[PDB]
């Protein structure tokens, strides 16, 4: 039977993924406008004054 | 320059109970105060 001779098929062509363009804070314009100061311990702070 | 005499200024500082050896004549940078209440 010519039905023994079949070749219809489909294949995947490949896909690309999107990478996220990271933002590093100090390299934006607002960096110099803001003085970012380390102090992890703040949960136990009630009220600070300057 | 000098304006009022630096030696005279330092003498006036000394005589009025301040024992300031050197009166600053220039730029002075002090430390801001951060006060925390816990």
């Amino acid at each position: 039977d010519n039905s023994l001779y079949s070749a219809q098929f489909d294949i995947l062509l490949g896909t690309y993924c999107n990478t996220l363009n990271f933002v590093r804070f100090l390299e934006l314009g607002l960096s110099v406008a803001c003085i970012c100061t380390k102090f992890p311990e703040l949960a136990y702070v009630r009220d600070g004054v300057i | 320059a000098a304006a009022a005499a630096a030696t005279e200024s330092d003498r006036i500082a000394g005589i009025f109970n301040i024992p300031a050896g050197i009166i600053p004549t220039g730029n002075v940078l002090s430390t801001i105060e951060v006060c925390a209440h816990r």
